[PDB]
């Protein structure tokens, strides 16, 4: 699953939608998968 | 009067409450204060260093 690719959106203080470059979304899931699960079933989301 | 002017009407009303609508610090925020209201009379925009 490493590396393939993600979509983003930051929501700032104020409402207000970023969408994520794929360099941003790349560097967001190297430390971000593993939260997020596979078929079937699901795992839990942390800062 | 003198050359003085003073914009006694405001249009974002509208827009400012929407974006209050959200949230409170959606409203409070720099960005809230930043939106722009259409100049006085004629007038000539500089800035002096």
């Amino acid at each position: 699953y490493k590396n393939a690719s993600m979509q983003g959106l930051y929501i700032f203080a104020d409402m207000a939608s970023k969408d994520m470059t794929p360099e941003q979304s790349n560097v967001y899931r190297d430390n971000s998968y593993q939260q997020f699960d596979t078929n079937n079933v699901r795992r839990v989301n942390n800062r | 009067w003198q050359s003085y002017r003073t914009r006694l009407n405001t249009l974002f009303a509208r827009q400012l409450v929407a974006r209050a609508t959200t949230g409170i610090d959606t409203i409070l925020s720099m960005e809230t204060q930043n939106i722009q209201e259409p100049q006085l009379g004629k007038g000539f925009y500089a800035t002096f260093v």
